């Protein structure tokens, strides 16, 4: 049995790792937390510190009510009964105002009212922790390329429950706050617009999903391949080519003809990732407002 | 041609099958025993869609298919034009891509460094082989498989999910989902980090690994760790892939109504399901 | 033609450029091609070289300018063994102590990795104060077998990656009392002994040495961790089926 390093064969612990400061507020930032020896088999051991902060705050306060909103909605539901509660907790749903209130904020609390306060919730907690994956790496003096990858995610959401109902005409376009009935809204929106496989945004969206997977499959074993030289040690790498970063290379180019550096390869997986939400978005964005039906749309094209 | 550190790599051994006798690189590209075999049964693979096509009478490669025999085949042979052609396609693919892993193999050994790659494409290959040969020989039929064309094996995912209802009620198809999206998430974040800490704020020095560790810990309280986070990608990619070979190898074996019914089993339990209200009382 | 039609043409044009921006980026290593003989090579593909891009280092370290003038800045022991291109280039001398094939080292900076805060990544665990095997077999005390299944000495210390508190080399001594790194990756810890399937023990003393006894530079590391993966290869003779 030669060792493959996905699992760690010797755990080694040492004094809690504070961290860089830079311009970090370390007024809130919080202490170290316990070590677990059970992810110290698969990754770093240590737990903490966390960064807090008006805009985490903002946005747990908002995230938690948004989650509330649905919760207590939920229980109304349930007629206030625990058991029917967690019997029917999958098959709940916080449904937007129906048609006839177009973008109306004067649908009543029971019937689509509690919707859009959750909505509001959500909106507020999403953008306020996408201002702290800014800020977080700003005090630290690092590239934005954070904040911008989650942009690309943010964008799909926004589509979904914000832009596209707008350009619709109605909040019951949205998506609803449901396990199972926002998978029905799902299929419902690929038969309502004319089979979503024939949205060419789509099958690029699904490109990029397919190939995250097999990009990170490639990435992730060509780094535990060439551990053996310290591979993981990217920056490093990227400063001073070493061995790894050269036979990692060279696997691929013998393989398929062309090959990547250590920083380069983590530029084709920001690329790879961001565009699944990005394509996504756009085709969402298009169907209804522009195109009713793809499968007839792409026939005709 | 060489890229400028490479020469030094470029030794004879390594090889599993034929000795020295295929030991040479095309251009870039290494040959080896499997090199030869990957390009036999690609390019018998690629003759046969190229006669199926002038069968079909098209050269759009929108519009080629190459269908797998009726059901009424089962499992036996069938004429080329019906599905004869797409099972001696489909043993090319299969060869082509065990060859393909091999290959990578050889060049794993003359390169001195591990095997996780090709163990990695093992996986595709097995959910590959999932919906054209262990699927549809336990269904009893050839005719089960997806078709090999651009739109028409997406006509089959369509057709074959609805013969179930909403597919998204198969509960291994919504773990392999989670892993597809989480993967995503996973290599978007990844690779950020890397690029943020390489390519700093303008007038920064490069930033160093403790940087990236106090971004994620300031951020959500926790950093995997360089090697974790790779481990992670690698486990949640091949997770993903193992759960949908897992979702649809017992779609149509042990599973034949609509998905929706799996999780009414939580519904009817018996002290709850008449409880009058909700959803399900 | 309607919006559809034009956003998903655009959408092409973009990511044609993305992949020739991409693909550039990726040749700041390695480019312009060469011969086999070391010269320019006339073919370099449809992607021109990227434009040199600058990383100022952390701790005083300098610049790196890529792409910029490439260089092994080290000897290579292989000689050509055709004269048309395509064919293995052979070692002229001992590879594993020439350090080619999956022997080879690259000549990194001579000095240690450092963290974020300037000092030396990988210590020791008698230099790292608190560090401690904190699960699984220590193997601090055992002897290392070799793929002859012989023993080739005994594990005196860890040395661990301190920021991200990891054990990447064990401390072996040797018979005659010296000691080399193994690479935590290239062995396998066992109840009773550490197993190095990659070298035979009479390989062991031919592991590169670091120059001092409490740090170990990117060089050495190097050196060593190709010296041990070459193993795989050139101590096959010797590893019994
Ligand atoms: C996986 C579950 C389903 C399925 C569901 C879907 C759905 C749903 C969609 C696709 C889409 C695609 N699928 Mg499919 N797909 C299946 C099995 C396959 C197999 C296979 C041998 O198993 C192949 C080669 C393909 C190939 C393809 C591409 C035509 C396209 C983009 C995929 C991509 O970028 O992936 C990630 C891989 C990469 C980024 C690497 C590069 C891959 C290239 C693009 C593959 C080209 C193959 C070529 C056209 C055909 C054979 C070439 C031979 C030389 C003849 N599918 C099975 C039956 N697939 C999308 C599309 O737009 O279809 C029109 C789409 O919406
Ligand atoms: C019957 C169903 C329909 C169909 C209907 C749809 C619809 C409708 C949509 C998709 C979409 C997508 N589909 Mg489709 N889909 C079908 C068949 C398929 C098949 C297949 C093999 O059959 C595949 C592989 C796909 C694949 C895909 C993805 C590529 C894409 C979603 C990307 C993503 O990451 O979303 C996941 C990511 C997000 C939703 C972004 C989330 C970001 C926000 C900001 C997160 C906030 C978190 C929140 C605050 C909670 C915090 C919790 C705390 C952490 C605890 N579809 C069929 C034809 N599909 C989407 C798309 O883009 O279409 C173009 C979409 O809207
Ligand atoms: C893309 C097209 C569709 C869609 C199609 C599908 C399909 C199809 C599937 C899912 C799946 C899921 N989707 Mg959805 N999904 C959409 C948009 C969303 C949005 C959003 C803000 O836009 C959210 C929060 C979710 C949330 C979820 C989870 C319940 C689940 C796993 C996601 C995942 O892997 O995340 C990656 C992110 C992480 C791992 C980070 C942590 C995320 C946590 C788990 C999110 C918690 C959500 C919620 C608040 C939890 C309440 C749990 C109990 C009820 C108390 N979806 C759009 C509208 N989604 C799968 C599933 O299991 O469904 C049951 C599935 O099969
Ligand atoms: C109406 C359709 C149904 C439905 C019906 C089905 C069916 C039916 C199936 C799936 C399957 C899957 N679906 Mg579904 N699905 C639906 C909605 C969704 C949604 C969504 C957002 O709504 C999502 C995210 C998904 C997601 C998924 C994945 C879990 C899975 C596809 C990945 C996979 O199998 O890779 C596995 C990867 C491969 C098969 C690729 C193998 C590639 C080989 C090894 C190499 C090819 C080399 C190539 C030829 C070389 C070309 C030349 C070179 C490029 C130069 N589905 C709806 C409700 N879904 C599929 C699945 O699980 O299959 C196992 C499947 O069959
Ligand atoms: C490129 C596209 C991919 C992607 C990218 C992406 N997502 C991102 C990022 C990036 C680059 C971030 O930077 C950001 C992040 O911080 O990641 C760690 C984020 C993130 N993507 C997330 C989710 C997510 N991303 C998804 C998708 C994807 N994200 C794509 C695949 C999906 C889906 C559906 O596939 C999901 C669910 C989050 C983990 C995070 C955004 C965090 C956020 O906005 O949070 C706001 C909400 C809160 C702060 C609190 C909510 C409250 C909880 C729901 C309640 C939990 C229960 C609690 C115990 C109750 C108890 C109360 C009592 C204690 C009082
Ligand atoms: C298991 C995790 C993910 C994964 C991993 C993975 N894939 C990999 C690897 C890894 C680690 C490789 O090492 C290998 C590689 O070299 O990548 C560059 C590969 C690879 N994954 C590929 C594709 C691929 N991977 C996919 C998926 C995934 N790969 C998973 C999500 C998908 C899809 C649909 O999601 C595709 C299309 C290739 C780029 C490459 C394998 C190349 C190969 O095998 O080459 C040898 C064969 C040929 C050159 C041609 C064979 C031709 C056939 C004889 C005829 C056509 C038959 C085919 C069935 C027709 C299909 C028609 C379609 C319209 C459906
Ligand atoms: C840190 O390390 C890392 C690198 O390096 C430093 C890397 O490079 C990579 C590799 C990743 C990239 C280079 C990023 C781009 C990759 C993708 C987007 C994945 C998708 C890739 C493709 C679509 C390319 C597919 C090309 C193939 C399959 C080869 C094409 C085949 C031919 C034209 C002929 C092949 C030769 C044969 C048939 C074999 C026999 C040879 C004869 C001539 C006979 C990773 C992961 C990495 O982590
Ligand atoms: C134990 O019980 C208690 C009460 C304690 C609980 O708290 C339990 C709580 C629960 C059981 C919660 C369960 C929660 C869920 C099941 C949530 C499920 C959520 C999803 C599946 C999300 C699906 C997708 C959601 C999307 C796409 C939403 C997008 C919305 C945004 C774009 C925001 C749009 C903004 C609007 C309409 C507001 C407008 C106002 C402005 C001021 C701009
Ligand atoms: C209207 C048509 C559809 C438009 C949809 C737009 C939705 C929001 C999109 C966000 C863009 C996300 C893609 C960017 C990902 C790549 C990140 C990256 O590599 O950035 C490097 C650099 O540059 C920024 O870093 P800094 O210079 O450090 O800020
Ligand atoms: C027929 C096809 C013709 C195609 C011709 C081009 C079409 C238009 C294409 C546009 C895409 C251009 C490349 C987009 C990628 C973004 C580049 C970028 O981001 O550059 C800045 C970046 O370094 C800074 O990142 P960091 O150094 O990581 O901060
Ligand atoms: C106060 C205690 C709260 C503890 C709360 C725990 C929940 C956070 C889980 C994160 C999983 C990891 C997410 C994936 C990380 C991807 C980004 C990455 O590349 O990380 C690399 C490494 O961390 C540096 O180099
Ligand atoms: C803190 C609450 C946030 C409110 C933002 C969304 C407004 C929706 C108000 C629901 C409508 C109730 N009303 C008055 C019509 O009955
Ligand atoms: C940054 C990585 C680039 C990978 C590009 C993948 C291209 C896949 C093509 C899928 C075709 C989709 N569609 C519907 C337009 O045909
Ligand atoms: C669909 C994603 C695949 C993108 C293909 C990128 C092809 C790059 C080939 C570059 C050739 C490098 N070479 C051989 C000149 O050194
Ligand atoms: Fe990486």
């Amino acid at each position: 049995a030669e060792y493959q390093n996905i699992f760690t064969q010797v755990q080694v612990r040492g004094p809690a790792d504070l961290g860089m400061t830079e311009d970090v507020n370390l007024a809130n930032r919080s202490g170290v937390g316990p070590f677990s020896t059970l992810l110290g088999w698969f990754g770093n051991a240590q737990l903490g510190p966390i960064y807090l902060g008006s805009l985490g705050v903002l946005s747990l306060f908002s995230g938690l009510m948004w989650f509330f909103t649905i919760g207590i909605w939920f229980w109304y539901q349930a007629g206030w009964n625990p058991a029917v509660f967690l019997r029917d907790l999958f098959f709940f749903s916080l449904e937007p105002p129906a048609p006839e209130y177009g973008l109306s904020f004067a649908a009543p609390l029971k019937e689509g009212g509690l919707w859009l306060i959750a909505s509001f919730f959500m909106f507020v907690a999403v953008w306020s922790w996408w201002g702290r994956t800014y800020l977080r790496a700003q005090a630290l003096g690092m590239g934005k390329h954070t904040a911008w990858a989650f942009l690309s995610a943010i964008w799909l959401w926004m589509v979904l429950g914000f832009i596209r109902p707008i350009l619709m005409g109605s909040w019951s376009e949205a998506v609803p706050y449901g396990i199972f009935s926002h998978l029905d809204w799902t299929n419902n929106f690929s038969l309502v617009h004319g089979n979503l496989f024939y949205n060419p945004f789509h099958g690029l969206s699904i490109a990029f999903l397919y190939g995250s997977a097999l990009l990170f499959a490639m990435h992730g074993a060509t780094i535990l391949a060439v551990s053996r030289f310290g591979g993981e040690r990217e920056l490093e790498q990227i400063a001073d080519r070493g061995t790894a970063a050269e036979r990692a290379a060279l696997f691929w180019r013998w393989t398929m003809g062309f090959n990547a550096t250590m920083e380069g390869i983590h530029r084709w997986a920001i690329w790879m990732a961001v565009l699944v939400t990005l394509t996504g978005g756009i085709g969402i964005l298009l169907s209804g407002t522009v195109v009713d039906n793809w499968y007839v749309w792409g026939q005709n094209h | 041609a060489l890229l400028s550190f490479e020469r030094k790599y470029r030794v004879p051994g390594g090889t599993l099958v034929g000795g020295n006798l295929f030991d040479f690189w095309v251009g870039p590209f290494y040959v080896g025993f499997f090199g030869v075999a990957t390009f036999f049964f690609a390019a018998l693979g690629i003759i046969l869609i190229a006669w199926s096509a002038v069968l079909q009478g098209t050269w759009n490669p929108q519009l080629i298919s190459v269908y797998p025999p009726a059901l009424e085949y089962g499992l036996g042979g069938a004429p080329l034009a019906k599905g004869g052609l797409w099972q001696i396609i489909t043993i090319c693919a299969t060869g082509a891509f065990v060859s393909w892993a091999l290959r990578e193999v050889e060049i794993c050994r003359k390169l001195g460094i591990g095997y996780h790659i090709p163990f990695a494409f093992a996986f595709a290959i097995l959910a590959y082989l999932t919906l054209v040969l262990f699927r549809p020989v336990m269904m009893g039929a050839w005719g089960y498989a997806f078709p090999y064309g651009i739109w028409t094996h997406l006509d089959w995912v369509s057709n074959t999910g609805y013969t179930y209802g909403n597919f998204h009620y198969n509960p291994a198809h919504m773990i392999a989902i989670t892993f597809f999206f989480t993967n995503a998430l996973a290599l978007a974040l990844h690779g950020a980090l890397v690029l943020s800490a390489a390519n700093p704020e303008k007038g920064k020095e490069m930033r160093t690994p403790d940087h990236e560790d106090t971004f994620f810990r300031d951020l959500v309280g926790y950093s995997i760790g360089t090697l974790g986070i790779h481990r992670l990608g690698l486990l949640l990619s091949l997770s993903a892939v193992f759960f949908s070979a897992l979702c649809m190898i017992i779609t149509g074996t042990i599973w034949f109504d609509q998905w929706v019914d799996w999780w009414q089993w939580w519904v009817k339990l018996p002290w709850w399901a008449n409880i009058p209200g909700g959803i399900n009382g | 033609f309607d919006l559809a039609s034009l956003a998903i043409y655009s959408f092409w044009i973009f990511l044609a450029g993305l992949i020739y921006y991409l693909q550039t980026e990726n040749m700041r290593e390695g480019y312009p091609l060469e011969n086999e003989d070391g010269t320019p090579a006339a073919n370099q593909g449809p992607f021109p070289l990227p434009k040199p891009k600058t990383f100022i280092l952390p701790h005083g370290r300098g610049t790196l300018t890529v792409p910029g003038p490439e260089s092994e800045d080290r000897p290579i022991a292989l000689a050509r063994t055709a004269v048309s291109e395509g064919f293995p280039h052979a070692p002229t001398g001992d590879p594993m102590k020439d350090g080619v094939g999956p022997a080879s080292w690259v000549a990194r900076r001579d000095l240690p990795e450092l963290d974020g805060h300037g000092h030396n990544k990988i210590k020791p665990m008698k230099a790292a104060a608190g560090f401690h095997v904190s699960a699984g077999k220590n193997p601090i005390g055992l002897p290392v077998r070799g793929c002859d299944l012989e023993i080739a000495g005994k594990v005196v210390d860890i040395w661990v990656d301190i920021p991200e508190q990891m054990a990447r080399f064990l401390e072996v001594e040797l018979k005659d009392g010296s000691t080399r790194l193994l690479p935590m990756q290239m062995v396998k810890v066992q109840s009773n002994r550490v197993h190095v399937n990659a070298l035979s023990s009479d390989l062991f003393a031919g592991i590169p040495t670091i120059k001092s006894p409490t740090e170990v530079t990117l060089l050495e590391e190097d050196k060593i961790c190709g010296y041990v993966a070459g193993g795989l290869m050139y101590a096959a003779p010797k590893r019994k089926s």
